[PDB]
């Protein structure tokens, strides 16, 4: 007796890196389709300064 | 139009008119026109005829496998009430 939706869904955490930031300009990181994003974390590694 | 008597409007533009020219003739055009360059059957495009997907559905493959195996613990025996 098994639940099938639970086991055919994947709950994953993944990371990525993006560059190309410029002062006072919107830096946009696009979300992909198909995924239902529950949370987002963004770390601003400002050239080694946090 | 008003005509006023006694100054009447001449009864015509009369015969004193100056025929200025005999240039009245349009010479008929006679011509043979041929547009015959070899045609090649094909044109290139980026895309013709496609009805591109605006969103796809989610799609998948399937697998299962295994066996029926188990470790079990049972409730103890109890005094039977009635019956």
């Amino acid at each position: 007796i098994l639940p099938l939706i639970d086991l055919s869904t994947l709950y994953n955490l993944e990371n990525s890196a993006q560059a190309g930031l410029t002062p006072n300009v919107d830096f946009v990181v696009q979300y992909a389709n198909l995924y239902r994003y529950l949370s987002t974390i963004a770390v601003f590694d400002n050239g080694g300064s946090f | 139009a008003l005509i006023n008597p006694q100054f009447p409007y001449a009864g015509p533009v009369p015969i004193p008119g100056p025929a200025p020219t005999e240039t009245m003739p349009l010479l008929n055009y006679r011509v043979e026109g041929r547009i015959a360059g070899i045609q090649q059957a094909r044109q290139f495009m980026p895309f013709l005829q496609g009805p591109h997907r605006a969103v796809a559905e989610q799609t998948y493959h399937a697998i299962g496998t295994g066996i029926q195996m188990g470790q079990t613990f049972n409730q103890p025996l109890i005094n039977t009430q009635e019956g």
